[PDB]
């Protein structure tokens, strides 16, 4: 994104945390501006010797090299089959089949088995069913429940 | 808004015992005629939960820590319980999750709300059409920065005051999982004089709230009563009905969920409660036969971590180097190789005996815990205006012509007056 | 939405007599606890309405003890033990509680005394008004009881109703007299086109209305 | 002693808006409800709405629903009323009540505000003397009059001899027709006063600052 993010000498809209008091946990955002204390002398919330401001600005510039130019980063996180399906890819669906062995892809569950009307009653929130072995037992039709 | 109740009186947080509550479905997955073992935030059985009640001179609306999760249970006749307020500061400083059931529908909103001394909802002057529809909104004064909103199906709430025993039982579960908030609910009639019924119940999900906010405290909302005949000062002279709500704490415990033919849970076992429950957990069965079984292994945990490193003596004279009688010129900077000794950097970096100190590629604190391969010291004296030239990728009369630091320089620069 | 009706529109009471003002409601205002929702307001001349009674059974603070209400259901009545000179005004009924509040039609009160006939005096328009292009025939009716009174305008024996204005004064403090005037708005051409003007005062005490007339050429 | 204070009068053109203030004195605005009322001569009072400064919820007469909004101020201890899309039908007198303490048994009222919605502009009054008619009409006493017509807006005060003559003086309230006001006055004197002595009527129009003296 060098053609967009880079501005003259730098872009203050993009910053980073240079220091932290410990190691970060997964998927947590730390906005605290507390001064990082490197030494034993209290920083008193101001900059000084062994006291540095964790928030820092990048050196993005239009003339920066390949390694120094800004690269917009997008990371994708998701949970598979851990909840009802709220999203799905643009894959065309077909009609349902019963009393026949077929390869089924229901709410992302890919497998082979015979589809038949179930005598078991699921709770309205329950979608995916499991057998004694925890394998695929039954599922709920997303469109026509 | 901030007007305190006239008859409100503080009471000690008395405790009680919970028999089989704290059980809920961890996930939407369905299972039947099986005994499943799962670990998640649960309220231990036979645990202690707070004793709170609402009457015309003790009104209970305390702030309770949320921690990783809490459990709710209350016995009602007119459904005095109104809702809850969830948030870290419970103020506009940060986002707060609030659930309010204002007699038409359950409303969930995530915004920056203004804190109130005694937030709640009430109604006044019903007369000959029983109504009991929300009238005043004291929950918060103002809102802004709304990132989420939800509305449930419409319904009518009956706030009629009824005699006899408590005919209603409401139990909810509130928990946070990596910022994901889950709500469980259960409703069942009861005939109760005091305390809680002896029985078992299973709570089902109510809504899904992928919000992602930190919540450390919460409040319990109550519904008061008002009338044409016996009003009071605004809003201190208002009173509420008789109710009792109890709050529990969730812990990361493992339960054995017994599923019936229809998938409903009819029994639950907590491993940490009873060693018999430990036997059941080890056997993964709800029945224990007469005999001696090995459940787990006992161990004694360290009291504290003890570190005894060898003597750090035989230090190379860094102090002499920094305090030597003379230093080499900037162009004739000496290259001193240091090895076969130990370095004590605590007295150097943390003594604050130098005007400026900076490090490139590594923090000074981390350097104290690292072992190096080769260490070099370059001593030189330059003018004040030339000190700024000592850094990677610099230029000038010193950086280019006398002493140049590479862009990948992982060392540190030390200077003083 | 609740409709409220009041009757009678007005009633006279001599000093010391009792006054009865009743209000009707289209819906029941009584509830299980047994008390009632209603407020009585009195608007004095040149002053705003003021509360008299609340709940119909309890007197408002600072109100004279003569004022008291009673009743049940949708029918109620305000009772004044002894009506004094300061009770002149309009009585109103109010529906309270939590519901679109309703007002009454109003009930006026007056002091009773001996009847009197109006004094009819009629004035031609001024010369300056005619110079300005307008004209207004003014008829004065004063010192008459009761308030019910009417005036009929006739031009050369023909009745004209357009441009007739009537104003009623408040009850006087000494003679309690009611005064009214009839202003007939006419243009210069219309006024100068006709000659005879007549003002007739229709009043209960006299079967024959009191009539006063004048001639334009004589004024 | 509590008192509710409002503006004396207001005048705006059709389609405009009016902002009215009801001041609170001697009581807490937050803890006490605030009511509003409209009065017109023909059929009396008409309810408008209520508001709670602590809460802010407002309810409106089905006739006025969607026609107005109510607001209140905490620091100023003054309740505000706003009307929009005004028309000729909105001419009336407005009142405010409050100090309920969540109880019906407690309430007051202010002097009110006269709001007129019309396209007319302030018109100075035209004062003319009213002499009697033909000499054929006689009596032991004589009656005089003073004419006021074509003036706007109200109020307009009329007296006799600068108010020094209170004997037989009758003041007639003005009447509104075609966006215009008209009032008249009369003074009763014996035959030994007029024309033996001068009689004058004084008319004052504070809005237009018009003062006229006319001798009969
Ligand atoms: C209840 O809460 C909803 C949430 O937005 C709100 O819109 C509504 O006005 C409140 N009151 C009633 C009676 O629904």
């Amino acid at each position: 994104s060098n053609n967009l993010d880079s501005k003259v000498g730098g872009n203050y809209n993009y910053l980073y945390r240079l220091f932290r008091k410990s190691n970060l946990k997964p998927f947590e955002r730390d906005i605290s501006t507390e001064i990082y204390q490197a030494g034993s002398t209290p920083c008193n919330g101001v900059e000084g010797f062994n006291c540095y401001f964790p928030l820092q600005s990048y050196g993005f510039q239009p003339t920066n090299g390949v390694g120094y130019q800004p690269y917009r980063v997008v990371v994708l996180s998701f949970e598979l089959l851990h909840a009802p399906a709220t999203v799905c890819g643009p894959k065309k669906s077909t009609n349902l089949v019963k009393n026949k062995c077929v390869n089924f892809n229901f709410n992302g569950l890919t497998g082979t088995g015979v589809l038949t009307e179930s005598n078991k009653k699921f709770l309205p929130f329950q979608q995916f069913g499991r057998d004694i072995a925890d394998t695929t037992d039954a599922v709920r039709d997303p469109q026509t429940l | 808004q901030c007007v305190n109740l006239t008859t409100r009186t503080q009471l000690p947080p008395a405790y009680t015992n919970s028999f089989t509550r704290g059980v809920y479905y961890p996930d939407k997955v369905f299972r039947s005629s099986v005994l499943h073992s799962t670990q998640d935030l649960f309220l231990p059985f036979f645990s202690n939960v707070t004793w709170f009640h609402a009457i015309h001179k003790r009104f209970d609306n305390p702030v309770l820590p949320f921690n990783d999760g809490v459990y709710f249970a209350s016995t009602e006749k007119s459904n005095i319980i109104r809702g809850w307020i969830f948030g870290t500061t419970l103020d506009s400083k940060t986002q707060s999750l609030l659930i309010v059931n204002n007699a038409t529908n359950v409303v969930i909103k995530v915004c920056e709300f203004q804190f109130c001394n005694d937030p709640f909802l009430g109604v006044y002057y019903h007369k000959n059409n029983k109504s009991w529809m929300e009238s005043e909104f004291r929950v918060y004064s103002s809102a802004n920065n709304c990132t989420f909103e939800y509305v449930s199906q419409p319904f009518l709430m009956d706030l009629e005051g009824k005699q006899g025993n408590f005919k209603n039982l409401r139990e909810f579960v509130f928990k946070n999982i990596d910022g994901y908030f889950k709500i469980y609910s259960k409703h069942t009639p009861i005939n109760l004089v005091r305390d809680l019924p002896q029985g078992f119940s299973a709570l089902e999900p109510l809504v899904d709230l992928p919000i992602g906010i930190n919540i450390t405290r919460f409040q319990t909302l109550l519904a008061l009563h008002r009338s044409y005949l016996t009003p009071g000062d605004s809003s201190s002279g208002w009173t509420a009905g008789a109710a009792a709500y109890y709050v529990g704490y969730l812990q990361p415990r493992t339960f054995l969920l017994k599923y019936n033919e229809n998938g409903t849970i009819t029994d639950a076992v907590d491993c940490a409660l009873d060693p018999l429950s430990e036997t059941k957990c080890t056997l993964k069965s709800f029945t224990v036969e007469k005999g001696i079984y090995q459940t787990s292994n006992f161990r004694v945990q360290p009291t504290e971590s003890i570190v005894r490193f060898p003597n750090i003596t035989n230090l190379c004279p860094f102090g002499e180097v920094f305090n030597a009688t003379r230093f080499a010129s900037v162009y004739a900077w000496n290259r001193k190789r240091i090895s076969n000794c130990v370095a004590d950097y605590s007295v150097l970096y943390n003594s604050a005996s130098f005007s400026t100190f900076k490090c490139y590629g590594v923090s000074p604190t981390k350097l104290n815990d690292l072992c190096f391969t080769n260490v070099y010291a370059d001593s030189f004296v330059i003018r004040g205006d030339e000190v700024r030239q000592i850094a990677p990728g610099q230029t000038g009369k010193i950086a280019d012509y006398n002493y140049k630091l590479p862009d990948d320089f992982t060392g540190c620069v030390i200077a003083w007056n | 939405d609740v409709l409220m009706t009041q009757t009678p529109l007005s009633l006279p009471v001599s000093l010391g007599d009792q006054a009865s003002i009743s209000c009707r409601s289209s819906q029941s205002i009584v509830h299980s606890n047994g008390n009632t929702y209603l407020e009585w307001y009195l608007q004095k001349p040149g002053q705003s309405p003021k509360l008299l009674i609340y709940k119909v059974s309890n007197r408002f603070s600072g109100v004279p003890d003569r004022f008291s209400g009673s009743g049940s259901g949708t029918d109620f009545t305000l009772k004044i033990s002894r009506v004094e000179a300061e009770d002149l005004g309009v009585y109103y009924c109010f529906q309270g509680s939590h519901v679109p509040r309703t007002f009454g039609g109003g009930t006026k009160l007056e002091i009773k005394r001996a009847d009197a006939a109006p004094t009819v005096s009629i004035f031609p328009p001024s010369s300056e008004q005619l110079t300005s292009g307008g004209a207004s025939v003014v008829c004065f009716l004063n010192n008459f009881y009761p308030k019910d009174i009417n005036v009929k305008w006739k031009i050369d024996g023909s009745e004209r109703q357009n441009g007739v204005l009537n104003s009623w004064t408040d009850q006087d403090s000494k003679d309690s007299t009611y005064s009214m005037s009839s202003t007939l708005t006419l243009t210069k051409d219309e006024y100068e086109r006709h000659n005879s003007y007549t003002c007739e005062a229709t009043h209960k005490t006299s079967t024959s209305p009191i009539v006063k007339s004048f001639n334009r050429n004589e004024c | 002693e509590v008192q509710l204070l409002q503006s004396g009068a207001e005048l705006v053109r059709p389609g405009a808006l009016v902002k009215l203030s009801c001041k609170a004195s001697g009581f807490n605005i937050k803890d006490y409800y605030m009511h509003w009322v409209k009065q017109r001569p023909e059929q009396g009072l008409e309810w408008f709405g209520w508001i709670d400064p602590e809460n802010g919820n407002t309810i409106y007469d089905p006739k006025f629903q969607g026609k107005a909004s109510i607001t209140a101020d905490t620091s100023s201890n003054t309740a505000y009323l706003q009307l929009s899309s005004l028309t000729s039908e909105d001419t009336a007198v407005y009142y405010c009540a409050g100090s309920g303490n969540y109880e019906d048994a407690m309430d007051y009222w202010g002097q009110g505000t006269s709001v007129t919605v019309s396209s007319a502009k302030t018109t100075p009054p035209s004062v003319y003397p009213l002499a009697p008619g033909s000499a054929a009409q006689t009596n032991s006493m004589v009656t005089l009059g003073c004419l006021v017509k074509g003036y706007f807006p109200e109020p307009v005060t009329v007296t006799w001899n600068s108010g020094s003559l209170s004997s037989g003086v009758h003041t007639f309230p003005a009447v509104l027709q075609s966006d215009l006001y008209t009032l008249s006055s009369s003074v009763t004197v014996p035959s030994s006063t007029w024309p033996s002595e001068t009689v004058t009527c004084n008319v004052a129009h504070p809005a237009s600052s018009t003062k006229v003296d006319k001798k009969i």
